[PDB]
């Protein structure tokens, strides 16, 4: 699991976490209006830039725009997104009853540090799942390209030679919102 | 001014004023964690607030593009007026300056007839050429707005500063960016001047050329358009 913070905003901290062999997605998704955090699809993530620059959007979307729902968690799958509409990004984006990983994205807005083992606690109670490193490496294996390049409406004429190349354009995509 | 963007950015981000809109370098990445990044540096682009917008959707728009050479755009804040862009080029040896092509050509206007050279006057043209066929127009295409970037003992053409850039398919609008980047490499009174745009415009040549009969057409009517630029361009 990892904890940051974006430059500009020092007293916003967003941790980060990644589950693969994910069990329950159907029973999380049931229970979202219960519980906060964003469940995340990972095949529509592809690095750290990708997910960073969204988060980076999302911060200055509502300090100097308007947020458009309800918390900093929900607007971050909206900016993750290439649309402006909110019920198709958290579709596209959020977990699906048959996801078998997932990120969990939870933004800490009190100053005061971030509670992690409490944190920890809290995603497994939620998440039938086992926990990995978030890093590109484990980011890697799971996002599909094939969904990617239909989602931020990609042509085929572009073609990346690596994961870098992609990460580009799905950034583009983003901050240009 | 400094002290708006400072206060912006906050002091967790060191700036340093490189032109003055105003632009700077910072070693901060706008979002990634630090040390998770993998560039020493990167430029803020500030315009009090439509060129901010304009440069963001184009960057965005060539990248995609096979070929084509221009800064990754990683951040934008359309609201206060900030872009964050990749640093492209460094310092030429032997205090030369920065590796923009006016001072490479200054470096080199000595002894230009080398292959080193040509072939990168050529990798200039190219990257115009493959501009121009998509329908895009630079604006200001200046020989300050073409940026080398090093690769091994070869350099690697961009272009940079998109403020002024359009979505065009007009060939007056192509012949003046040839125009003005003629008249830019014209400016300096090299001897070697000619040689260098003839250089240039055969590599803009052969990306039209590649394109089969449609390219040919193509590239006579763009350059008996850039012949009449030159015309109108002279007091008469
Ligand atoms: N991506 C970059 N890498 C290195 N230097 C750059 C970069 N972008 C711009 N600078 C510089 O910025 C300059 C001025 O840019 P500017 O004319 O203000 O942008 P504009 O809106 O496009 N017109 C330079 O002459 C630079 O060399």
């Amino acid at each position: 699991m990892v904890v940051s913070i974006i430059p500009q905003f020092p007293d916003i901290k967003v941790s980060l976490a990644l589950f693969e062999q994910v069990k329950n997605a159907k029973e999380i998704r049931s229970k979202m209006s219960e519980l906060s955090f964003a469940f995340i699809d990972p095949r529509l993530v592809c690095s750290g830039e990708q997910m960073y620059s969204a988060i980076y959007k999302t911060l200055i979307e509502v300090k100097y725009n308007k947020m458009r729902t309800r918390n900093l968690n929900s607007e971050c799958v909206l900016c993750l997104s290439p649309t402006s509409n909110i019920s198709d990004a958290f579709l596209k984006f959020g977990i699906k009853d048959d996801s078998s990983q997932l990120i969990c994205l939870k933004f800490h807005t009190n100053t005061d540090d971030v509670d992690k083992e409490q944190l920890r606690t809290i995603m497994t109670s939620i998440v039938k799942g086992q926990e990995i490193e978030f890093n590109d490496d484990n980011l890697s294996r799971f996002y599909d390209e094939a969904l990617i390049r239909k989602i931020y409406k990609l042509s085929d004429d572009f073609k990346p030679q690596d994961v870098n190349g992609l990460s580009r354009a799905l950034v583009d995509a983003i901050q240009l919102r | 001014f400094i002290d708006k963007v400072s206060s912006y950015l906050t002091p967790d981000v060191d700036i340093a004023p490189i032109s003055q809109a105003i632009v700077f370098t910072t070693t901060t990445h706008p979002y990634l964690p630090r040390a998770k990044d993998s560039h020493q540096k990167y430029i803020i682009k500030y315009r009090p607030p439509h060129r901010t917008l304009n440069e963001s959707r184009l960057l965005a728009k060539l990248y995609l593009i096979p070929g084509l050479c221009v800064p990754q755009l990683i951040a934008c804040d359309p609201y206060n007026g900030f872009i964050w862009l990749e640093f492209l080029g460094e310092d030429l040896p032997g205090g030369h300056g920065f590796s923009n092509l006016k001072n490479f050509l200054w470096m080199h206007d000595q002894d230009p007839y080398s292959d080193l050279v040509a072939t990168t006057l050529r990798k200039v043209g190219r990257q115009i050429g493959l501009l121009h066929w998509n329908d895009y127009c630079h604006g200001d295409l200046t020989s300050s707005n073409i940026v080398l970037v090093r690769d091994g003992a070869r350099w690697t053409p961009h272009l940079i500063d998109f403020g002024l850039g359009s979505v065009s398919n007009l060939v007056e609008d192509k012949g003046v960016d040839l125009y003005v980047l003629e008249r830019a490499i014209l400016s300096t009174h090299s001897k070697h001047a000619e040689k260098y745009n003839a250089w240039i415009m055969e590599g803009f040549e052969e990306v039209y050329r590649e394109q089969g009969a449609k390219g040919a057409k193509k590239l006579k009517e763009v350059t008996k358009r850039f012949e009449e630029v030159r015309l109108r361009g002279r007091k008469r």
